[PDB]
């Protein structure tokens, strides 16, 4: 019962406006420094703001203005209400419990905030086509999609030996590209099909997609 | 400014080792440092506070040496749940109430094994929407460092081009990177001969796989 | 019969901030040209008074609060301000009348590992000029501590790092603030005209 559960995390619009909440168990918020830290995707952690046990509150530069922790004794609950949200707050918020020097002991699940200017659309599926000795790799580009995640198979699941699925990359656009390849015996190249189901489940967009080889 | 610096980025060791991780404060913090742990998806743990004391519920091989300017993370005998990234965080920071560092990556180390590569050129699908995303694919390499330079008519090409690296295989301890070079169908016409050339530990030369536009 | 700021700017041993040090400075003519004029500090700032005018300015009662904290917490003495100092330490009132005298002291209170201490944790802010030293362990959680330290139940004080090779923010600095009472008494601290 010693948790820390946030939500309250999505994705919103920029400028757009969205709460935080961090249910606590095994302590008492309004007796502890209460911090929210970010972590931006593949980035590190960053302070956000915290909330004293007296009530003072602090934020960082990046988000101060924009920003406002509060905590609800009555709850036992953590709050941060990010207005004019930017899409450089983009990042995984983490409800944590400060100790100054005893650390930051227990931390909440985290929840997942993504502010983008860049409408949830559906990926193009393009063929890697395996041309060319040995054994030959094949793929999907999964490009132009938002926003995360989106789920690559191969032969409906059927086949799993040799597959990397890449992480997405974010690209200029603020849309997300991402490679999916495997690597099979080239002697399969004119007998077995191999088609790569992609699934984009935000823009309700599933799209299997034939990888023929090349002349 | 005071900035933290983790050193090395990316560290490779074996079930047993022990290994050390390096935070670098750029000025005196005396003992003012935690260390975490944090896999993929799940939030950061705390192991060390007051930059030696060890967090209750963490294994005894942790350890936490240093005070002020260079800090160390020890475990004595690296075991299969030590596999993570470990962020040095700075207690009391004062404009951040904490300042993390960059993290650093324990990984499991392997025999050196040179990346398989392959070059994609675009599909027509992609290119009757007017875009060309040439994928250069490095499969089941050991280590993680791996150069991927995109040559355009022998034109070394940067800012086109994004990278993404798989997770490190469960099974054979292996990278596999993803570079996706995207340019107009206009700008793809414009050239012919497109390379991927490969510099990496285990090749004796970087290898160069190309393709000319239309063949 | 001159006023004592020499045993409290130039005490020896200075006070953790948690049980920060007042001084009663009372029946005598304190001179503040030397304070103001003369000697090297990293803050003196004053509020609702200037440094000059009190040479000649007769006061009932000036108070001489003495502590330590480090380099980022000396602007946490000031009025409106919060903070480990200002909330659970030492706060000074909104309408707070008087000077923050405060100066570095690496040389003096950093060896190799001195210790001062600060309150970390108090359930609410201190009220101005109030003085807190209890050291009962902090109650964190729901369950009562009852004096043994342990997860959800911390000592409230914690020793300042301080360790000669820190950062400025991180030196210890000591503090002095003068604040000056405006009662409806016979004046005793005077200045010297
Ligand atoms: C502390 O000693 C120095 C030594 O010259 C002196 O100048 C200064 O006035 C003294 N401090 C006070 C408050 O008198």
């Amino acid at each position: 019962e010693v948790q820390l559960v946030e939500s309250g995390g999505g994705l919103i619009q920029p400028g757009g406006s969205l709460r935080l909440s961090c249910a606590a168990s095994g302590l008492t918020v309004s007796s502890n420094y209460m911090s929210w830290v970010r972590q931006a995707p593949g980035k590190g952690l960053e302070w956000v703001s915290v909330i004293y046990s007296g009530g003072s509150t602090f934020y960082a530069d990046s988000v101060k203005g924009r920003f406002t922790i509060s905590r609800d004794n009555s709850k036992n609950t953590l709050y941060l209400q990010m207005n004019s949200l930017r899409a450089e707050d983009t990042a995984v918020y983490y409800c944590a419990r400060d100790l100054d020097v005893y650390g930051l002991d227990v931390w909440g699940q985290g929840t997942t905030v993504t502010v983008s200017s860049a409408s949830t659309k559906g990926p193009s599926v393009f063929p890697l086509a395996p041309s060319s000795g040995g054994t030959a790799a094949l793929g999907c580009l999964v490009k132009d999609y938002f926003p995360e995640p989106v789920t690559v198979s191969w032969n409906s699941g059927a086949l799993t030996s040799g597959v990397h699925t890449f992480p997405a990359v974010l690209q200029s656009s603020g849309l997300y590209s991402l490679s999916s390849v495997v690597t099979v015996p080239s002697s399969s190249l004119g007998t077995q099909t191999y088609i790569c189901n992609v699934n984009h489940k935000p823009s309700n967009t599933k799209v299997d997609k034939k990888v023929e080889p090349k002349s | 400014d005071i900035v933290m610096t983790q050193s090395p980025s990316f560290l490779s060791a074996s079930v047993g080792d022990r290994v050390t991780i390096t935070c670098r404060a750029s000025q005196g913090i005396s003992s003012y440092l935690a260390w975490y742990q944090q896999k993929p998806g799940k939030a950061p743990k705390l192991l060390i506070y007051a930059a030696s004391t060890l967090q209750s519920g963490v294994p005894s091989r942790f350890s936490g040496s240093g005070s002020g300017t260079e800090f160390t993370l020890t475990i004595s005998s690296l075991q299969p749940e030590d596999f993570a990234t470990y962020y040095c965080q700075q207690l009391n920071s004062y404009p951040p109430k904490f300042t993390f560092g960059p993290g650093t990556k324990v990984e499991i180390k392997r025999t050196v094994a040179a990346p398989s590569v392959f070059i994609f050129p675009p599909s027509d699908e992609q290119l009757k929407s007017g875009t060309a995303s040439v994928v250069c694919l490095l499969n089941n390499f050991y280590p993680r460092e791996a150069k991927v330079q995109w040559k355009v008519d022998n034109a070394l090409q940067s800012g086109n081009s994004q990278e993404s690296v798989t997770e490190q295989d469960s099974k054979d301890s292996t990278y596999s990177l993803s570079s996706t070079l995207t340019l107009s169908k206009a700008d793809y016409e414009k050239h012919k001969v497109y390379a991927c050339e490969v510099t990496h530990q285990g090749l004796s030369s970087p290898v160069t796989k190309s393709f000319n536009r239309g063949e | 019969n001159l006023c004592p700021f020499g045993e409290v700017f130039n005490a020896t041993r200075f006070a953790s901030v948690y049980a920060w040090n007042r001084k009663r400075i009372s029946n005598c003519v304190a001179d503040y040209s030397v304070l103001y004029n003369s000697a090297s500090f990293s803050t003196f700032k004053c509020y609702g008074v200037s440094p000059t005018k009190l040479n000649d300015l007769c006061f009932t009662n000036v108070y001489a609060d003495s502590f330590v904290i480090r380099g980022d917490e000396v602007r946490q003495i000031a009025p409106g301000q919060t903070g480990k100092i200002a909330d659970y330490n030492y706060k000074l009132p909104d309408d707070f009348t008087g000077c923050v005298i405060a100066w570095n002291s690496n040389n003096l209170d950093s060896k190799v590992n001195y210790n001062y201490l600060y309150r970390l944790f108090r359930k609410s802010n201190l009220k101005p000029f109030e003085r807190d030293i209890s050291t009962e362990i902090y109650q964190a959680g729901s369950t009562p501590c009852n004096g043994v330290e342990g997860f959800n139940c911390y000592f409230p004080l914690q020793s300042y790092g301080f360790q000669p090779t820190n950062g400025v923010g991180y030196q210890p600095y000591r503090v002095v603030v003068l604040s000056f009472e405006l009662l409806h008494a016979p004046a005793t601290v005077c200045g010297p005209k």
